[PDB]
């Protein structure tokens, strides 16, 4: 009974765990997803520019 | 070895062990429950 104790608390420890350790992974995602995108936009810019500048 | 009966020796113990099974198995499921359910919690 005690190991069943056990068991039964650890799953559902290990379960709000895993739904911590899911949120943050997915706060990581988006914060990588959005690290990306502006690399993107920002990126194009300052080749256009360094382009522009040499284009003209 | 031989068993002795009389009625004057346990009529006072039934009393006693069935008001405490009663209100053990009372205030004891109700904090073991509780106690539970914190867990499940």
């Amino acid at each position: 009974l005690g190991d069943f104790m056990d068991k039964r608390d650890a799953s559902i420890k290990e379960q709000l765990s895993g739904v911590k350790d899911t949120s943050s992974e997915v706060k990581q995602l988006e914060e990588q997803a959005n690290a990306v995108m502006r690399a993107a936009r920002a990126e194009i810019s300052a080749a256009l520019n360094k382009m522009k500048k040499e284009t003209q | 070895f031989n068993t002795d009966i009389l009625a004057t020796n346990l009529i006072n113990l039934s009393v006693v062990l069935g008001v405490l099974i009663f209100f053990g198995k009372g205030v004891l499921s109700d904090l073991l429950d509780n106690r539970k359910q914190r867990i499940l919690n």
